[PDB]
RNA sequence: CUAUCUAGCGAAACCACAGCCAAGGGAACGGGCUUGGCAGAAUCAGCGGGGAAAGAAGACCCUGUUGAGCUUGACUCUAGU
RNA sequence: CGUGGAGGUCAGUGACGAAGCCUAGACCGUAAGGUCGGGUCGAACGGCCUCUAGUGCAGAUCUUGGUGGUAGUAGCAAAUAUUCAAAUGAGAACUUUGAAGACUGAAGUGGGGAAAGGUUCCACGUCAACAGCAGUUGGACGUGGGUUAGUCGAUCCUAAGAGAUGGGGAAGCUCCGUUUCAAAGGCCUGAUUUUAUGCAGGCCACCAUCGAAAGGGAAUCCGGUUAAGAUUCCGGAACCUGG
RNA sequence: GUCGAAUUUGGGUAUAGGGGCGAAAGACUAAUCGAACCAUCUAGUAGCUGGUUCCUGCCGAAGUUUCCCUCAGGAUAGCAG
RNA sequence: AUAUUGGCGAGAGACCGAUAGCGAACAAGUACAGUGAUGGAAAGAUGAAAAGAACUUUGAAAAGAGAGUGAAAAAGUACGU
RNA sequence: AAACUUUCAACAACGGAUCUCUUGGUUCUCGCAUCGAUGAAGAACGCAGCGAAAUGCGAUACGUAAUGUGAAUUGCAGAAUUCCGUGAAUCAUCGAAUCUUUGAACGCACAUUGCGCCCCUUGGUAUUCCAGGGGGCAUGCCUGUUUGAGCGUCAUUU
């Protein structure tokens, strides 16, 4: 016979996906120290849709605890979060909408 | 090219396809004693360089081509 | 005609350098008229003669990097041989007619001797 | 509509001038010559490929430096020059 | 190497 | 094409200084068997697939 | 010579083109394409019973 | 393939022999290149045997 | 507009030899053979009865101890698992 | 019987004409074939005894080449359409000019380009072949000329993607992967005044490269000019970058 | 037929032969597709078809037996030289 | 000591004799085809010597008829037979 | 009866067989061992007084030098001092040189005649910018030097 449609999706010729208007992958805040001690403080500072995805992305902006940089992490939005939103990531976080317990 | 020479003070030269402007213009400084004011290069169909090298108004570029013995 | 080497061989490294922008002059002058006359054979001797004086002063200086060079080990990938890759990757015959003391001692006492067989 | 009309539309060249053989096989998306495997480090030849072999191999062209072998051995791969007996 | 069509038929011919 | 590399018009070029004729002195030479240039190439009849 | 008559990548036609059932040259543009090959019969051809 | 009376043969040509078939025109030169050859082992050991 | 006639230009398919019929027999439907009818140069335009016209070593069928594609609790194996 | 060659003989034939070819001319033989005469031709060739083989054609939809009938036949009928005069010329339905009549009808038979082609552009000379008639004409033939840029483009950037390095597989040609389990680099100020560039600090961590003449992108326009070049040459008037 | 979109299209780029691609016709994959093209193994095998080159002279058949995955063929005995 | 269709250099043949012999006796792995891998030709001979036809004439010219060269133009670069 | 058709001959054609030639092949034997990072084989482009090729050569370009022989080359032209000579020649030989752009191809790349970095020097009033000229900058591995890193690790410090 021939190899079959199922087949071929491996070898990821014209199966593989179309990734270039997707703004990144959706990660959590990599868990350095303040996130398994405290809590982290970040701002919300646009939500956007992203395609191939049927969910909103929250540009979450965190500051970076060692160096004076601004590292920017790209949550899923969730319902009711909203632009200039604070979005508090760790351990000794509030039981609020949007944060990372 | 003759026509060139004698109006627009425009001498046409045979140059090495390796030849740049910069050495042409220190090449007829050296040759002929001459200062070049701009150089315009082509390659030909034949795969030899044309120069077409446009003097100064204190020289005659017809005055130095009969120098040379050609006009 | 031309020019001969053996009579620029006793010249300087200058006189040679004159002789060979004269020369190149002279070839200038003759292709500015090859254009106008059909024909102009007289451009190949200036040519051969550029070519022999541009022979000799190539000798005239690697003799002398020779010189400098005489008298010692790693001298230039110009100047020594070229023979073959091979050749020159083999054993000399210092390194092949090395032979240990076990063997030149049994080479000095029993070597083949020289027998003829009648009687 | 296989023939003529689509021989029509063939003006992209798929193989162009190859830098270790001249001969227009070096196609333009994967790199490589059809001839000469450039720019693999060994000449591309098959031994089911006799008529390619002897297209190619030495003699085709000059031997710059390979025809005078001979003649070195012949004298002994001397240096030096003659004395003018 | 022609492939004439007309010479095809399969009319009265089975 | 008209915006073309080097390499190409170089290979033209050659083409160019080739197409010729024979020079007719040659045919007078001793021991000439040369009639005509059996190699001549025309824009027309023969391509030169560069 | 053992090569002789058989340099050369010719195969039949077949039936169906109105010619005889020899290889045949492949290929364009020489005049040597369509010709008969490999055979005793043929032109460029091997003898019958080649000498060794 | 099998006929009348002869013996059964043991022809052992079904391989590609005639890519390996090796003639002996050599033996004349040959035995010129060893007597040569033994002449000159005697000029290089002059006196021995 | 062609065909048609003219000036110029100028192919191909096809061709054992060739080209009038009846019957007879005959590979059982002959251009040729036998018997008869008949039969007068060279030809133009048309025609589509015949030349079992041409185009293709029947594509249906059968045979081959020739195949390939496809299937399956056929026979024998196998990647993987 | 005949053919190609080999050993032998005929101290064989032959430029005073070998072989070959033509010959409804002769002779022999059942025949295969042999021999003679004539014509043409120009350099080698044969009879007999033997050896040897790539040894004898009507066929193979045989091979290669060449030639016929068909046949001066089919036919040279799509795209509305040509005509008159003169000149040139050996010669004009077709070239050139003029006069007229027409068409494309700006989603053109116009003017420019991309790809591709490659000198077909232009001049002069010119018509043996080509231009399925012709030809004084031509994208033909022969000989020559011709493509000028700081600003148009490539060059540079990345796209989808390609692909070294490190490493890992593979007997191996080579495969994987492109920031990876790597000790993966270079930038400012200087400080000295044997002095050239080390030490002084400090900074910085991306981690090759390739990939678009339609993407992104530093900056030029007018007028004039050639047989043929032009946002490129001349003239004038500007702008960008670097220093 | 359809004509503002599941549109049309250039260029770049990916997918390569038991493999690709397939709004699925076994369709397309350079006039090649129920497995491309090139060369080699390869002068592949063929119980099947076609062909098989000079004269004369003498002799002169068989289409039958038994066996064979044997029935378009072979071995065997017979006929012939 | 053995091997050796390659390479360099030599010598020979009951070999082939330009549809043969290597594909190639020649500007042959050329021209030409093909996107490509790859495929892949044809094409030898004037005569001792060009002495390759001065000159006249018809013709627009090519060419012809004459003359002439040459042992021969029944050898005129379309050339031995 | 002519024409036409067919047959045969002569002469003329078409065509290129046969015949005779042969700087070619094919096979057999003998002998030798010689590519390349000191840059090979191969490719591209170019070079001649008049060459498109083949053949030869590389900006020293159908070749330079050296050696030998000893007066040619040749299709035309030209040159002649080169002819009782350190000397003709598309001569042979070849030991010294040149050897473009490439290619294992080596600064990085290449569908680009693209983009850099270092040294020495020259010019432009210049360590820094621009240009020219010369010479260099691959990987892997080996030996060695030098500079280093690691509580891997020894000793000695007060
Ligand atoms: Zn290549």
């Amino acid at each position: 016979g021939r190899v079959i449609r199922n087949q071929r999706k491996g070898a990821g010729s014209i199966f593989t996906s179309h990734t270039r208007l997707r703004q990144g992958a959706a990660k959590l805040r990599t868990l350095d120290y303040a996130e398994r001690h405290g809590y982290i403080r970040g701002i919300v500072k646009q939500i956007v849709h992203d395609s191939g995805r049927g969910a909103p992305l929250a540009k979450v902006v965190f500051r970076d605890p060692y160096k004076y940089r601004l590292r920017e992490e790209i949550f899923i939005a969730n319902e009711g979060v909203h632009t200039g939103q604070f979005i508090y990531a760790g351990k000794k976080a509030s039981l609020n909408v949007g944060n990372v317990l | 090219a003759m026509k060139k020479v004698e109006d627009g003070n425009i001498l046409v030269f045979q140059v090495s396809m390796k030849a740049n402007k910069y050495q042409i213009k220190k090449a007829v400084k050296e040759l002929y004693e001459v200062d070049v004011l701009k150089v315009n290069t082509l390659v030909r169909p034949n795969g030899t360089k044309k120069a077409y090298v446009r003097l100064t108004a204190d020289y005659d570029a017809l005055d130095i081509a009969n120098r040379i013995g050609y006009i | 005609a031309g020019v001969k080497a053996y009579e620029l061989r006793t010249k300087s490294k200058e006189q040679l350098a004159s002789q060979l922008v004269d020369l190149k002059k002279e070839l200038a002058e003759l292709k500015v008229q090859k254009l106008s006359r059909p024909s102009l054979p007289k451009i190949k001797t200036v040519r051969k003669s550029i070519a022999c004086v541009l022979t000799v002063i190539n000798e005239q200086q690697r003799e002398a990097v020779r010189q400098l060079y005489k008298g010692k080990k790693y001298q230039p990938k110009d100047l020594r041989a070229k023979k073959t890759r091979a050749l020159r990757r083999a054993l000399t015959k210092f390194e092949a007619s090395q032979v240990t003391e076990k063997q030149r001692k049994k080479q000095i006492a029993f070597p083949q001797r020289k027998y003829a067989i009648k009687a | 509509g296989k023939g003529t009309p689509s021989f029509g539309k063939r003006h992209n060249k798929s193989h162009t001038l190859c830098n270790r053989c001249g001969r227009r096989s070096f196609h333009v998306q994967k790199k490589t010559c059809s001839s000469c495997g450039y720019p693999a480090a060994k000449t591309r030849s098959y031994n089911w490929g006799a008529k390619a072999k002897r297209r190619h191999t030495t003699g085709t062209g000059r031997m710059r430096y390979l025809k005078h072998v001979s003649r070195r051995f012949k004298n002994g791969f001397q240096t030096g020059s003659a004395s003018k007996a | 190497f022609y492939e004439d069509y007309l010479i095809f038929d399969c009319r009265a011919k089975r | 094409a008209a915006q073309k590399s080097f390499r190409i018009k170089q290979k033209m070029a050659k083409a160019k200084k080739q197409n010729r004729p024979l020079p007719q002195w040659i045919r007078l030479r001793t021991n000439n068997t040369i009639r005509y240039n059996a190699k001549r190439r025309n824009w027309r009849r023969t391509k030169m697939n560069i | 010579s053992e090569k002789a008559g058989h340099q050369t990548s010719a195969e039949s036609w077949g039936t169906g083109r109105a010619v005889a059932r020899i290889p045949r040259v492949g290929g364009g543009g020489t005049g040597r394409s369509g010709q008969g090959a490999f055979g005793n019969m043929c032109r460029g051809g091997r003898m019958f019973a080649p000498t060794k | 393939a099998i006929s009348k009376n002869l013996p059964i043969l043991k022809n052992h040509f079904r391989k590609h022999w005639q890519e390996r078939v090796k003639v002996h025109f050599d033996q004349a030169g040959k035995k010129v290149s060893r007597r040569n050859a033994r002449a000159t082992r005697a000029a290089k050991i002059a006196p021995r045997p």
